[PDB]
Protein backbone atom coordinates (compact mmCIF):
# COMPACT_ATOMS: atom_id res chain seq x y z
CA UNK A 1 0.00 0.00 0.00
CA UNK A 2 1.11 3.57 -0.78
CA UNK A 3 1.32 6.51 1.67
CA UNK A 4 -1.71 8.80 1.37
CA UNK A 5 -0.23 12.21 2.30
CA UNK A 6 3.08 14.04 2.87
CA UNK A 7 3.10 13.04 6.55
CA UNK A 8 2.64 9.32 5.78
CA UNK A 9 5.26 9.44 3.01
CA UNK A 10 7.84 11.23 5.17
CA UNK A 11 7.21 8.86 8.10
CA UNK A 12 7.51 5.69 5.98
CA UNK A 13 10.86 6.95 4.68
CA UNK A 14 12.07 7.33 8.29
CA UNK A 15 10.87 3.78 9.15
CA UNK A 16 12.82 2.41 6.15
CA UNK A 17 16.09 4.14 7.07
CA UNK A 18 15.82 3.03 10.72
CA UNK A 19 14.78 -0.60 10.05
CA UNK A 20 17.32 -0.91 7.19
CA UNK A 21 14.72 -2.32 4.79
CA UNK A 22 12.56 -1.29 1.84
CA UNK A 23 8.90 -2.38 1.50
CA UNK A 24 7.72 -1.08 4.89
CA UNK A 25 3.95 -1.35 5.29
CA UNK A 26 2.26 1.87 6.45
CA UNK A 27 -0.32 -0.08 8.47
CA UNK A 28 2.02 -2.69 9.99
CA UNK A 29 3.02 -2.80 13.67
CA UNK A 30 6.59 -1.69 14.49
CA UNK A 31 7.22 -4.67 16.81
CA UNK A 32 5.73 -7.25 14.42
CA UNK A 33 8.30 -6.07 11.85
CA UNK A 34 11.05 -7.16 14.28
CA UNK A 35 11.45 -3.65 15.73
CA UNK A 36 13.40 -3.24 18.96
CA UNK A 37 14.67 -0.58 21.41
CA UNK A 38 17.72 0.56 19.40
CA UNK A 39 15.48 1.20 16.40
CA UNK A 40 12.69 2.74 18.50
CA UNK A 41 15.11 5.29 20.00
CA UNK A 42 16.34 6.54 16.61
CA UNK A 43 12.77 6.50 15.27
CA UNK A 44 11.19 8.66 18.00
CA UNK A 45 14.04 11.21 18.17
CA UNK A 46 14.00 11.59 14.37
CA UNK A 47 10.21 12.07 14.24
CA UNK A 48 10.48 14.72 16.99
CA UNK A 49 13.19 16.73 15.21
CA UNK A 50 11.80 16.55 11.65
CA UNK A 51 8.13 17.18 12.48
CA UNK A 52 8.91 19.68 15.28
CA UNK A 53 6.57 17.70 17.57
CA UNK A 54 7.03 16.73 21.22
CA UNK A 55 5.89 13.13 20.59
CA UNK A 56 5.71 11.20 23.90
CA UNK A 57 7.12 7.66 23.93
CA UNK A 58 3.80 6.30 25.24
CA UNK A 59 2.03 7.74 22.17
CA UNK A 60 4.51 5.91 19.93
CA UNK A 61 3.91 2.64 21.83
CA UNK A 62 0.11 2.89 21.64
CA UNK A 63 0.19 3.47 17.87
CA UNK A 64 3.50 2.06 16.53
CA UNK A 65 2.65 2.41 12.83
CA UNK A 66 2.97 5.02 10.05
CA UNK A 67 -0.80 5.61 9.68
CA UNK A 68 -1.38 6.08 13.43
CA UNK A 69 1.62 8.35 13.96
CA UNK A 70 0.54 10.55 11.02
CA UNK A 71 -2.86 11.05 12.70
CA UNK A 72 -1.21 11.99 16.02
CA UNK A 73 1.22 14.40 14.31
CA UNK A 74 -1.50 16.18 12.30
CA UNK A 75 -3.35 17.78 15.22
CA UNK B 1 6.98 -20.18 54.73
CA UNK B 2 9.14 -23.09 53.50
CA UNK B 3 8.31 -25.30 50.46
CA UNK B 4 9.42 -28.96 50.36
CA UNK B 5 8.55 -29.67 46.69
CA UNK B 6 10.64 -28.43 43.73
CA UNK B 7 8.06 -28.58 40.90
CA UNK B 8 5.72 -26.01 42.52
CA UNK B 9 8.33 -23.22 42.50
CA UNK B 10 8.28 -20.95 39.43
CA UNK B 11 11.54 -18.95 39.30
CA UNK B 12 10.35 -16.62 36.50
CA UNK B 13 7.55 -15.18 38.66
CA UNK B 14 8.63 -12.23 40.88
CA UNK B 15 5.96 -13.19 43.48
CA UNK B 16 7.89 -16.43 44.19
CA UNK B 17 10.66 -14.52 46.00
CA UNK B 18 8.18 -12.60 48.17
CA UNK B 19 5.89 -15.31 49.59
CA UNK B 20 8.51 -18.07 49.93
CA UNK B 21 11.74 -18.73 51.80
CA UNK B 22 13.79 -20.60 49.20
CA UNK B 23 16.63 -21.58 51.58
CA UNK B 24 15.35 -25.19 51.62
CA UNK B 25 14.63 -25.11 47.86
CA UNK B 26 18.22 -24.14 47.03
CA UNK B 27 19.68 -26.68 49.49
CA UNK B 28 17.59 -29.43 47.87
CA UNK B 29 18.77 -28.45 44.37
CA UNK B 30 22.36 -28.11 45.60
CA UNK B 31 22.52 -31.64 47.06
CA UNK B 32 20.14 -33.73 44.91
CA UNK B 33 19.91 -31.96 41.52
CA UNK B 34 22.88 -29.57 40.92
CA UNK B 35 21.82 -29.20 37.27
CA UNK B 36 18.05 -28.79 37.29
CA UNK B 37 15.79 -28.22 34.29
CA UNK B 38 13.16 -25.59 35.07
CA UNK B 39 10.06 -26.36 32.93
CA UNK B 40 8.49 -23.96 30.37
CA UNK B 41 6.07 -21.40 31.84
CA UNK B 42 3.48 -19.87 29.51
CA UNK B 43 5.28 -18.66 26.38
CA UNK B 44 8.72 -18.88 28.02
CA UNK B 45 11.06 -21.80 27.25
CA UNK B 46 12.61 -24.07 29.87
CA UNK B 47 16.09 -23.38 31.26
CA UNK B 48 18.91 -24.93 33.29
CA UNK B 49 19.30 -23.89 36.93
CA UNK B 50 22.78 -24.05 38.44
CA UNK B 51 22.92 -23.83 42.24
CA UNK B 52 26.38 -25.00 43.42
CA UNK B 53 29.15 -22.45 43.94
CA UNK B 54 31.68 -24.65 42.07
CA UNK B 55 29.42 -25.13 39.03
CA UNK B 56 28.41 -21.44 39.04
CA UNK B 57 32.10 -20.42 39.07
CA UNK B 58 33.01 -22.90 36.30
CA UNK B 59 30.22 -21.68 33.99
CA UNK B 60 30.90 -17.97 34.52
CA UNK B 61 34.47 -18.74 33.38
CA UNK B 62 33.48 -20.58 30.18
CA UNK B 63 32.87 -17.94 27.50
CA UNK B 64 33.77 -20.49 24.81
CA UNK B 65 30.94 -23.04 25.14
CA UNK B 66 28.53 -20.48 26.63
CA UNK B 67 27.66 -17.00 25.35
CA UNK B 68 26.16 -13.74 26.60
CA UNK B 69 25.22 -12.50 23.12
CA UNK B 70 21.69 -13.88 23.52
CA UNK B 71 21.15 -12.10 26.86
CA UNK B 72 22.42 -12.45 30.44
CA UNK B 73 19.23 -12.17 32.52
CA UNK B 74 15.96 -14.14 32.47
CA UNK B 75 13.89 -11.45 30.72
CA UNK B 76 16.21 -11.32 27.69
CA UNK B 77 17.24 -15.00 27.67
CA UNK B 78 13.63 -16.26 27.66
CA UNK B 79 12.69 -13.74 24.94
CA UNK B 80 15.31 -15.30 22.64
CA UNK B 81 17.85 -12.46 22.63
CA UNK B 82 19.01 -9.01 23.68
CA UNK B 83 18.58 -6.09 21.25
CA UNK B 84 21.98 -4.69 22.27
CA UNK B 85 23.89 -7.94 21.61
CA UNK B 86 27.44 -7.31 20.36
CA UNK B 87 27.22 -3.63 21.35
CA UNK B 88 26.51 -3.51 25.10
CA UNK B 89 29.44 -4.92 27.11
CA UNK B 90 27.40 -7.39 29.22
CA UNK B 91 25.89 -9.00 26.09
CA UNK B 92 29.06 -9.06 23.97
CA UNK B 93 31.70 -11.81 23.72
CA UNK B 94 35.04 -12.22 21.97
CA UNK B 95 37.28 -9.48 20.61
CA UNK B 96 34.66 -6.72 20.72
CA UNK B 97 34.22 -7.46 24.44
CA UNK B 98 37.98 -7.38 25.15
CA UNK B 99 38.44 -4.06 23.33
CA UNK B 100 35.32 -2.44 24.77
CA UNK B 101 36.27 -3.56 28.29
CA UNK B 102 39.84 -2.25 27.82
CA UNK B 103 38.60 1.28 27.06
CA UNK B 104 36.20 1.18 30.02
CA UNK B 105 39.02 -0.01 32.32
CA UNK B 106 40.72 3.33 31.59
CA UNK B 107 37.88 4.86 33.61
CA UNK B 108 36.86 2.15 36.10
CA UNK B 109 40.22 0.74 37.24
CA UNK B 110 41.24 1.02 40.93
CA UNK B 111 43.98 3.36 39.66
CA UNK B 112 41.53 5.73 37.93
CA UNK B 113 38.77 5.65 40.57
CA UNK B 114 40.89 6.87 43.54
CA UNK B 115 39.98 10.59 43.27
CA UNK B 116 36.32 9.52 43.01
CA UNK B 117 36.59 7.45 46.24
CA UNK B 118 37.27 10.67 48.20
CA UNK B 119 34.04 12.17 46.80
CA UNK B 120 32.10 9.01 47.75
CA UNK B 121 33.41 9.27 51.34
CA UNK B 122 32.50 12.97 51.68
CA UNK B 123 29.00 12.59 50.21
CA UNK B 124 28.22 9.44 52.24
CA UNK B 125 29.42 11.04 55.51
CA UNK B 126 27.32 14.16 54.88
CA UNK B 127 24.14 12.14 54.23
CA UNK B 128 24.60 9.83 57.26
CA UNK B 129 25.18 12.79 59.62
CA UNK B 130 21.97 14.41 58.30
CA UNK B 131 19.93 11.26 58.98
CA UNK B 132 21.52 10.92 62.44
CA UNK B 133 20.66 14.54 63.33
CA UNK B 134 17.00 14.05 62.38
CA UNK B 135 16.81 10.70 64.18
CA UNK B 136 13.73 9.49 62.29
CA UNK B 137 14.22 8.93 58.54
CA UNK B 138 13.73 6.61 55.55
CA UNK B 139 17.19 5.12 54.96
CA UNK B 140 16.47 4.15 51.33
CA UNK B 141 15.25 7.56 50.09
CA UNK B 142 17.30 9.82 52.40
CA UNK B 143 20.70 8.07 52.33
CA UNK B 144 21.07 5.08 50.00
CA UNK B 145 19.35 6.51 46.89
CA UNK B 146 21.58 9.61 47.01
CA UNK B 147 24.98 7.87 46.68
CA UNK B 148 25.35 5.24 43.88
CA UNK B 149 23.44 7.12 41.15
CA UNK B 150 25.22 10.39 42.00
CA UNK B 151 28.63 8.67 41.84
CA UNK B 152 28.09 7.08 38.41
CA UNK B 153 26.43 10.27 37.11
CA UNK B 154 29.45 12.37 38.13
CA UNK B 155 31.67 9.90 36.27
CA UNK B 156 29.40 9.83 33.19
CA UNK B 157 28.88 13.61 33.22
CA UNK B 158 25.13 13.65 33.80
CA UNK B 159 23.85 17.16 34.72
CA UNK B 160 22.68 17.32 38.35
CA UNK B 161 19.16 18.48 37.38
CA UNK B 162 18.42 15.31 35.38
CA UNK B 163 19.42 12.82 38.09
CA UNK B 164 16.09 12.60 39.95
CA UNK B 165 14.43 11.82 36.59
CA UNK B 166 16.92 9.00 35.92
CA UNK B 167 16.28 7.42 39.33
CA UNK B 168 12.54 7.15 38.61
CA UNK B 169 13.35 5.40 35.32
CA UNK B 170 15.80 2.92 36.91
CA UNK B 171 13.17 1.92 39.49
CA UNK B 172 11.01 0.53 36.65
CA UNK B 173 13.58 -0.96 34.23
CA UNK B 174 14.18 -4.45 35.71
CA UNK B 175 12.33 -4.31 39.02
CA UNK B 176 9.14 -2.64 40.20
CA UNK B 177 8.08 -1.04 43.47
CA UNK B 178 4.49 -2.10 42.72
CA UNK B 179 3.20 -5.69 42.68
CA UNK B 180 1.77 -6.12 39.16
CA UNK B 181 3.89 -4.05 36.77
CA UNK B 182 3.24 -4.89 33.11
CA UNK B 183 6.02 -5.34 30.53
CA UNK B 184 4.87 -2.07 28.91
CA UNK B 185 5.85 0.24 31.80
CA UNK B 186 9.26 -1.46 31.99
CA UNK B 187 9.79 -1.12 28.23
CA UNK B 188 8.93 2.59 28.36
CA UNK B 189 11.37 3.17 31.24
CA UNK B 190 14.26 1.35 29.54
CA UNK B 191 13.75 3.27 26.27
CA UNK B 192 13.39 6.61 28.06
CA UNK B 193 16.91 6.07 29.42
CA UNK B 194 18.10 5.40 25.84
CA UNK B 195 16.33 8.53 24.57
CA UNK B 196 17.93 10.65 27.30
CA UNK B 197 21.47 9.41 26.62
CA UNK B 198 21.28 9.71 22.83
CA UNK B 199 20.66 13.42 23.46
CA UNK B 200 23.55 13.69 25.94
CA UNK B 201 26.02 11.64 23.84
CA UNK B 202 25.29 13.84 20.80
CA UNK B 203 26.02 16.90 22.97
CA UNK B 204 29.32 15.45 24.26
CA UNK B 205 30.60 14.39 20.81
CA UNK B 206 29.85 17.90 19.49
CA UNK B 207 31.59 19.44 22.52
CA UNK B 208 33.76 16.98 24.53
CA UNK B 209 34.52 17.39 28.23
CA UNK B 210 36.56 15.10 30.52
CA UNK B 211 33.79 12.72 31.68
CA UNK B 212 33.39 9.03 30.74
CA UNK B 213 31.02 9.78 27.83
CA UNK B 214 33.76 11.99 26.35
CA UNK B 215 36.39 9.30 27.01
CA UNK B 216 34.22 6.77 25.14
CA UNK B 217 33.49 9.22 22.28
CA UNK B 218 37.23 9.74 21.72
CA UNK B 219 38.23 6.09 22.19
CA UNK B 220 38.89 3.47 19.52
CA UNK B 221 38.28 -0.26 19.27
CA UNK B 222 39.91 -2.14 16.37
CA UNK B 223 41.20 1.14 14.87
CA UNK B 224 37.71 2.62 14.50
CA UNK B 225 35.69 5.07 16.67
CA UNK B 226 32.67 3.91 18.67
CA UNK B 227 29.30 4.75 17.11
CA UNK B 228 26.89 6.93 19.12
CA UNK B 229 24.61 3.87 19.37
CA UNK B 230 27.34 1.80 21.10
CA UNK B 231 28.12 4.65 23.55
CA UNK B 232 24.41 5.12 24.42
CA UNK B 233 23.87 1.40 25.10
CA UNK B 234 26.88 1.24 27.43
CA UNK B 235 25.73 4.42 29.21
CA UNK B 236 22.45 2.62 29.88
CA UNK B 237 24.31 -0.34 31.41
CA UNK B 238 26.44 1.98 33.57
CA UNK B 239 23.65 4.24 34.91
CA UNK B 240 21.49 1.23 35.80
CA UNK B 241 24.40 -1.05 36.73
CA UNK B 242 26.08 1.52 38.96
CA UNK B 243 22.80 2.33 40.71
CA UNK B 244 20.41 -0.48 41.75
CA UNK B 245 22.71 -3.24 43.08
CA UNK B 246 24.91 -0.94 45.22
CA UNK B 247 21.84 0.85 46.56
CA UNK B 248 20.21 -2.47 47.55
CA UNK B 249 23.41 -3.69 49.27
CA UNK B 250 23.54 -0.51 51.36
CA UNK B 251 19.87 -0.81 52.39
CA UNK B 252 20.29 -4.52 53.23
CA UNK B 253 23.23 -3.88 55.58
CA UNK B 254 21.13 -1.56 57.78
CA UNK B 255 18.24 -4.05 57.92
CA UNK B 256 20.63 -6.96 58.57
CA UNK B 257 22.40 -5.08 61.39
CA UNK B 258 19.09 -4.75 63.31
CA UNK B 259 18.64 -8.53 62.94
CA UNK B 260 22.25 -9.16 64.03
CA UNK B 261 23.05 -6.60 66.81
CA UNK B 262 26.19 -8.52 67.86
CA UNK B 263 27.74 -7.91 64.43
CA UNK B 264 26.78 -4.22 64.47
CA UNK B 265 28.62 -3.89 67.80
CA UNK B 266 31.74 -5.51 66.31
CA UNK B 267 31.73 -2.86 63.55
CA UNK B 268 30.88 0.03 65.90
CA UNK B 269 33.63 -0.86 68.39
CA UNK B 270 36.40 -1.44 65.81
CA UNK B 271 36.55 -5.21 66.35
CA UNK B 272 36.44 -5.94 62.61
CA UNK B 273 37.99 -4.21 59.58
CA UNK B 274 35.84 -2.34 57.04
CA UNK B 275 37.29 -4.55 54.29
CA UNK B 276 36.17 -7.75 56.04
CA UNK B 277 32.72 -6.30 56.85
CA UNK B 278 32.18 -5.04 53.27
CA UNK B 279 32.73 -8.58 51.94
CA UNK B 280 30.17 -10.14 54.32
CA UNK B 281 27.64 -7.41 53.49
CA UNK B 282 28.12 -8.32 49.80
CA UNK B 283 27.90 -12.09 50.40
CA UNK B 284 24.78 -11.64 52.56
CA UNK B 285 22.84 -9.22 50.33
CA UNK B 286 23.66 -10.75 46.90
CA UNK B 287 21.35 -8.17 45.25
CA UNK B 288 21.69 -9.71 41.77
CA UNK B 289 20.19 -13.17 42.40
CA UNK B 290 21.07 -14.60 38.99
CA UNK B 291 22.86 -14.13 35.74
CA UNK B 292 22.62 -16.32 32.65
CA UNK B 293 24.20 -17.63 29.47
CA UNK B 294 23.23 -19.61 26.39
CA UNK B 295 25.09 -22.72 25.19
CA UNK B 296 26.65 -22.46 21.73
CA UNK B 297 27.89 -26.08 21.73
CA UNK B 298 26.90 -29.30 23.52
CA UNK B 299 28.42 -29.94 26.95
CA UNK B 300 28.14 -32.51 29.74
CA UNK B 301 27.76 -31.63 33.42
CA UNK B 302 26.93 -34.09 36.24
CA UNK B 303 25.98 -36.76 33.67
CA UNK B 304 23.40 -34.46 32.04
CA UNK B 305 23.86 -33.03 28.54
CA UNK B 306 23.32 -29.31 27.98
CA UNK B 307 22.37 -28.92 24.30
CA UNK B 308 23.30 -26.04 21.99
CA UNK B 309 20.69 -23.28 22.32
CA UNK B 310 19.79 -24.09 25.93
CA UNK B 311 19.37 -21.24 28.41
CA UNK B 312 21.63 -21.67 31.45
CA UNK B 313 21.02 -19.61 34.61
CA UNK B 314 23.59 -19.21 37.38
CA UNK B 315 22.25 -18.45 40.85
CA UNK B 316 24.58 -16.25 42.88
CA UNK B 317 22.23 -16.26 45.89
CA UNK B 318 22.44 -20.06 46.09
CA UNK B 319 26.21 -20.06 45.47
CA UNK B 320 26.72 -17.69 48.41
CA UNK B 321 24.95 -20.14 50.76
CA UNK B 322 26.84 -23.30 49.71
CA UNK B 323 27.92 -25.39 52.74
CA UNK B 324 30.79 -26.90 50.73
CA UNK B 325 32.43 -23.45 50.54
CA UNK B 326 30.96 -21.39 53.39
CA UNK B 327 30.92 -22.78 56.92
CA UNK B 328 27.63 -21.87 58.66
CA UNK B 329 26.41 -20.16 55.44
CA UNK B 330 23.21 -18.68 56.92
CA UNK B 331 25.19 -16.91 59.65
CA UNK B 332 25.94 -13.21 59.22
CA UNK B 333 29.60 -13.06 60.25
CA UNK B 334 31.67 -9.92 59.57
CA UNK B 335 34.86 -11.80 60.53
CA UNK B 336 34.24 -14.41 57.80
CA UNK B 337 37.59 -15.37 56.28
CA UNK B 338 38.20 -16.33 53.59
CA UNK B 339 35.14 -14.74 51.95
CA UNK B 340 35.38 -15.63 48.25
CA UNK B 341 31.73 -14.79 47.46
CA UNK B 342 30.48 -14.69 43.86
CA UNK B 343 28.36 -11.54 44.28
CA UNK B 344 30.39 -9.77 41.56
CA UNK B 345 30.36 -12.78 39.22
CA UNK B 346 33.50 -14.42 37.82
CA UNK B 347 35.61 -14.79 34.67
CA UNK B 348 35.73 -12.51 31.59
CA UNK B 349 32.55 -10.61 32.55
CA UNK B 350 33.51 -10.08 36.21
CA UNK B 351 31.79 -6.92 37.45
CA UNK B 352 33.32 -3.82 35.87
CA UNK B 353 32.30 -1.75 38.92
CA UNK B 354 33.44 -4.20 41.61
CA UNK B 355 35.88 -1.68 43.10
CA UNK B 356 33.28 1.11 42.91
CA UNK B 357 30.58 -1.03 44.53
CA UNK B 358 33.00 -2.02 47.30
CA UNK B 359 34.05 1.61 47.84
CA UNK B 360 30.42 2.71 48.24
CA UNK B 361 29.59 0.01 50.83
CA UNK B 362 32.93 0.66 52.57
CA UNK B 363 32.16 4.39 52.85
CA UNK B 364 28.68 3.68 54.26
CA UNK B 365 29.95 1.25 56.91
CA UNK B 366 32.69 3.73 57.91
CA UNK B 367 30.14 6.55 58.26
CA UNK B 368 27.68 4.37 60.22
CA UNK B 369 30.27 3.18 62.77
CA UNK B 370 31.60 6.70 63.35
CA UNK B 371 28.48 8.91 63.67
CA UNK B 372 25.92 6.33 64.84
CA UNK B 373 25.66 4.24 68.02
CA UNK B 374 22.67 2.21 66.80
CA UNK B 375 19.44 2.06 64.80
CA UNK B 376 15.99 0.42 64.73
CA UNK B 377 13.27 -0.30 62.16
CA UNK B 378 10.18 1.87 62.80
CA UNK B 379 7.76 0.89 60.01
CA UNK B 380 7.07 -1.89 57.50
CA UNK B 381 9.92 -2.30 54.96
CA UNK B 382 8.99 -2.37 51.27
CA UNK B 383 10.37 -5.12 49.03
CA UNK B 384 11.14 -4.64 45.34
CA UNK B 385 9.59 -7.11 42.89
CA UNK B 386 11.87 -8.93 40.44
CA UNK B 387 13.14 -12.35 39.35
CA UNK B 388 16.57 -10.75 38.93
CA UNK B 389 17.12 -8.28 41.79
CA UNK B 390 16.44 -8.71 45.52
CA UNK B 391 16.12 -6.03 48.21
CA UNK B 392 14.10 -3.14 49.59
CA UNK B 393 12.82 0.11 48.08
CA UNK B 394 11.86 1.65 51.44
CA UNK B 395 13.21 1.24 54.99
CA UNK B 396 11.92 3.45 57.85
CA UNK B 397 14.51 3.75 60.64
CA UNK B 398 15.26 5.62 63.85
CA UNK B 399 18.95 6.47 64.18
CA UNK B 400 20.65 7.07 67.54
CA UNK B 401 23.47 9.55 66.81
CA UNK B 402 27.02 9.53 68.18
CA UNK B 403 26.77 13.12 69.45
CA UNK B 404 30.45 13.60 70.33
CA UNK B 405 31.56 12.47 66.84
CA UNK B 406 28.98 14.72 65.13
CA UNK B 407 30.14 17.70 67.23
CA UNK B 408 33.75 16.95 66.24
CA UNK B 409 32.61 16.69 62.60
CA UNK B 410 30.90 20.11 62.86
CA UNK B 411 33.88 21.77 64.60
CA UNK B 412 36.18 20.37 61.90
CA UNK B 413 33.98 21.77 59.12
CA UNK B 414 33.84 25.09 60.99
CA UNK B 415 37.59 25.73 60.73
CA UNK B 416 37.74 24.41 57.14
CA UNK B 417 35.09 26.97 56.09
C1 LIG C 1 27.42 -4.34 44.82
C2 LIG C 1 26.78 -4.01 43.69
C3 LIG C 1 27.03 -4.78 42.37
C4 LIG C 1 26.74 -6.06 42.12
C5 LIG C 1 26.11 -7.09 43.09
C6 LIG C 1 27.14 -6.35 40.76
C7 LIG C 1 27.03 -7.56 40.10
C8 LIG C 1 27.53 -7.85 38.85
C9 LIG C 1 27.69 -9.18 38.28
C10 LIG C 1 27.33 -10.50 38.99
C11 LIG C 1 28.19 -9.04 37.04
C12 LIG C 1 28.52 -10.18 36.05
C13 LIG C 1 27.42 -10.22 34.99
C14 LIG C 1 27.55 -11.41 34.07
O1 LIG C 1 28.42 -12.29 34.31
O2 LIG C 1 26.77 -11.48 33.09
C15 LIG C 1 28.37 -7.62 36.78
C16 LIG C 1 28.87 -7.04 35.63
C17 LIG C 1 28.87 -5.70 35.31
N1 LIG C 1 28.66 -4.65 36.20
FE1 LIG C 1 28.12 -4.92 38.23
N2 LIG C 1 27.65 -5.19 40.22
C18 LIG C 1 27.61 -4.20 41.17
C19 LIG C 1 28.04 -2.91 40.99
C20 LIG C 1 28.30 -2.29 39.78
C21 LIG C 1 28.72 -0.91 39.58
C22 LIG C 1 28.96 0.13 40.70
C23 LIG C 1 28.86 -0.72 38.26
C24 LIG C 1 29.29 0.61 37.58
C25 LIG C 1 30.37 0.65 36.79
C26 LIG C 1 28.55 -1.96 37.58
C27 LIG C 1 28.56 -2.19 36.21
C28 LIG C 1 28.73 -3.41 35.58
C29 LIG C 1 29.00 -3.62 34.17
C30 LIG C 1 29.16 -2.53 33.08
C31 LIG C 1 29.10 -5.14 33.99
C32 LIG C 1 29.39 -5.92 32.68
C33 LIG C 1 30.85 -6.35 32.66
C34 LIG C 1 31.21 -7.13 31.42
O3 LIG C 1 30.31 -7.54 30.65
O4 LIG C 1 32.43 -7.36 31.19
N3 LIG C 1 28.22 -2.89 38.54
N4 LIG C 1 27.97 -6.94 37.92
P1 LIG D 1 14.48 -3.09 23.89
O1 LIG D 1 14.41 -3.92 22.52
O2 LIG D 1 13.36 -3.65 24.89
O3 LIG D 1 15.93 -3.29 24.56
C1 LIG D 1 16.44 -2.48 25.60
C2 LIG D 1 17.91 -2.65 25.88
C3 LIG D 1 18.69 -2.18 24.68
C4 LIG D 1 18.26 -1.79 27.06
C5 LIG D 1 18.17 -4.10 26.17
O4 LIG D 1 19.58 -4.33 26.28
C6 LIG D 1 17.45 -4.84 27.27
O5 LIG D 1 16.26 -5.13 27.16
N1 LIG D 1 18.20 -5.17 28.46
C7 LIG D 1 17.59 -5.85 29.58
C8 LIG D 1 17.84 -5.04 30.86
C9 LIG D 1 19.19 -5.38 31.39
O6 LIG D 1 19.69 -6.48 31.13
N2 LIG D 1 19.85 -4.47 32.16
C10 LIG D 1 21.16 -4.71 32.76
C11 LIG D 1 21.00 -5.51 34.07
S1 LIG D 1 21.64 -4.67 35.57
C12 LIG D 1 23.29 -5.38 35.54
O7 LIG D 1 23.64 -6.16 34.64
C13 LIG D 1 24.26 -5.00 36.63
C14 LIG D 1 25.64 -5.49 36.70
N3 LIG D 1 26.17 -4.91 37.82
C15 LIG D 1 25.23 -4.12 38.41
N4 LIG D 1 24.07 -4.17 37.70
Amino acid sequence: REPRNETESRLRRIFEEVLHSEDVDVEANFFELGGHSLQATKLVSRIRSEFDAELPLRDFFEHPNVAGLAVLIGG
Amino acid sequence: PIPDDISTINLTDPRTYEVNDLSEYWRQLRTTRPLYWHPPVGDAPGFWVVSRYADVMALYKDNKKLTSEKGNVLVTLLAGGDSAAGKMLAVTDGAMHRGLRNVLLKSFSPQALKPIVDQIRVNTTRLVVDAARRGECDFAADVAEQIPLNTISDLLGVPAADREFLLKLNKSALSSEDADQSATDAWLARNEILLYFSELVAERRAKPTEDVISVLANSMVDGKPLTEEVIVLNCYSLILGGDETSRLSMIDSVQTFTQYPDQWELLRDGKVTLESATEEVLRWATPAMHFGRRAVTDMELHGQVIAAGDVVTLWNNSANRDEEVFADPYAFDLNRSPNKHITFGYGPHFCLGAYLGRAEVHALLDALRTYTTGFEITGEPQRIHSNFLTGLSRLPVRIQPNEAAIAAYDSDNGVRS
